[PDB]
């Protein structure tokens, strides 16, 4: 188990990933996990579930079997133009098709909370409306899944861009009072932090910095835990966006330097701890490290992908093994 | 063995992957079979010089 995640209440190698040791395609499964240990308390199941630029859904799905929501809109880039010939498929993400919660759906069996879960996927033909910069896709998203309809929202799009205000703004106008927003931030743009720690602090209250155990030492990343603020007196999105404006450009970061402070000190140690944990892992390969976290993932429909593209032998000796290779070159 | 282990995660960081950690043309030849191919001097030499970093 990995518990070095903590929360703030307000050109490398990827070695991370052997801590991930389960899931076809994308793993941010396991960024999720962390993220679970603080929200799984609160009740978001009530009420649709939002992803923005899920991709593989993979922690729509995980987020999904422990936290249910009536109904979910899948959204992530896709157009027709990359499509195998004489095929017309949707985008449907091919990790979360796998998964218990589809696996449940298709079937017809009911969820946790007695709900069959309804997955729409937000899809009608075009490449720009899958695209959030587009002021086309923020009005279609809107339209379809209704403002004043969804608790959680879920954003992991990758690093104001206007897809970034534009998830915003879509999230807040869907939002319903006192539902909870999932962002994707990123700490090392400080200035941005800031405009966007300020635009989210106009509309929505308990916002929370969390970094997760599960993700990359050296990105920076961090994801947002907030709620809408009940009873939201904001006159707009533009006065807030405008007026984060000039506070960064007329003061100092809304964020306190003693938060920073506190950052960056336990940055540093989980940084160094998970280091060492991946290093020991890749040197020692111990069996069966941090159970709990996989065994999320297996309750969750993850299975380990290794099976089908590794079909290789598992010879009992380094002789054969290399005897094998002895035959394969030279043949 | 942790070491060729070592070697193998040194390789792959940089990102590449060097054919010569994980097993040694003179281990090639020693644990095949005896044939036609891999028995002459330019045979063989051509054999080492696709084998290293190349």
């Amino acid at each position: 188990l990995t518990e070095f995640d903590f929360i703030l209440n307000l050109p490398q190698p990827p070695l991370h990933h052997v801590l991930r040791p389960l899931g076809l395609s994308s793993t941010s499964w396991y960024k999720t996990i962390s993220v679970l240990n603080y929200i799984s308390h609160m009740k978001i199941s009530d009420g649709a579930h939002l992803y923005l630029a899920e991709g593989s859904g993979a922690s729509m799905s995980l987020i999904e079997t422990f936290l249910p929501g009536e109904t979910i809109w899948y959204n992530s880039l896709f157009n027709s133009g990359e499509n195998p010939p004489q095929r017309n498929f949707a985008p449907l993400p091919t990790q979360f098709i796998e998964s218990v919660p589809y696996r449940l759906i298709q079937a017809g069996i009911a969820a946790g909370n007695g709900i069959v879960q309804s997955f729409y996927p937000l899809w009608n033909g075009n490449s720009d409306i899958t695209d959030l910069s587009t002021k086309t896709s923020v009005e279609y998203i809107i339209h379809k899944v209704g403002a004043d309809t969804c608790a959680l929202v879920h954003v992991d799009l990758e690093g104001l861009e206007r897809a970034q205000v534009h998830a915003l703004l879509i999230t807040v106008t869907v939002l319903k009072p006192g539902g909870l927003l999932i962002l994707k931030a990123s700490w090392e743009p400080f200035n941005r932090f800031s405009f966007l720690l300020t635009v989210l602090w106009q509309f929505f209250s308990t916002i929370r910095i969390l970094r997760s155990s599960y993700s990359d030492p050296n990105n920076h990343e961090v994801y947002i835990i907030a709620t809408l603020a009940v009873d939201p007196t904001t006159s707009s999105f533009t006065t807030a966006l405008n007026r984060a404006r000039t506070l960064n450009e007329q003061g100092f970061s809304l964020i306190p330097p003693e938060l920073v402070s506190e950052y960056w000190r336990k940055r540093v140690e989980q940084g160094q701890i998970i280091q060492d944990c991946i290093d020991k892992v890749i040197s020692e390969c111990v069996r069966d490290q941090y159970l709990a976290d996989n065994n999320i993932i297996l309750q969750a429909g993850g299975t380990p992908s290794t099976r089908k593209w590794l079909d290789l032998p598992d010879y009992s000796s380094f002789n054969e093994l290399q005897s094998e290779m002895a035959r394969l070159i030279t043949i | 063995p942790t070491q060729t282990r070592l070697t193998l995660r040194q390789s792959i960081e940089l990102g590449e992957f060097r054919l010569r950690d994980v097993i040694t043309p003179m281990e090639i030849l020693k644990l095949s079979p005896n044939r036609k191919y891999l028995k002459s001097a330019l045979n063989q030499s051509t054999f080492n010089h696709l084998m290293g970093e190349t």
